[PDB]
């Protein structure tokens, strides 16, 4: 079904650099 | 034949405006330039995928929005670690 998520630490990243 | 008391609720509209709240997780501040950003071309088909995961989990519209929070509250809290992955 699912498994670990890779982009999920990227897209959060994006936001964690800005405001 | 049957289904559980799940559409009762949802509605299509009304569920759009739960969809939102994943999408927020990840981004809950406004950003115009995220938008023309590529990685936010992942990030609307990323919940996409995972909303219907987050929907199905639910046998009830209920269950529905109580999931819905702790997806949205751990992902909330978790950007505080990833702005100290870098300091």
């Amino acid at each position: 079904g699912s498994g670990t998520d890779k982009e999920l630490s990227d897209l959060l990243d994006f936001s964690a650099m800005f405001s | 034949g049957v289904r559980k008391g799940w559409h009762e609720h949802v509605t299509q509209d009304l569920r759009s405006h739960l969809v939102h709240k994943l999408v927020q997780a990840i981004f809950p501040t406004p950003d115009p330039a995220a938008l023309k950003d590529r990685r936010m071309e992942n990030l609307v088909a990323y919940a996409k995928k995972v909303e219907g995961d987050m929907y199905e989990s639910a046998n009830s519209r209920d269950e529905y929005y109580h999931l819905l929070a702790e997806k949205i509250y751990k992902i909330q809290k978790e950007l505080e670690e990833k702005r100290r992955s870098r300091l």
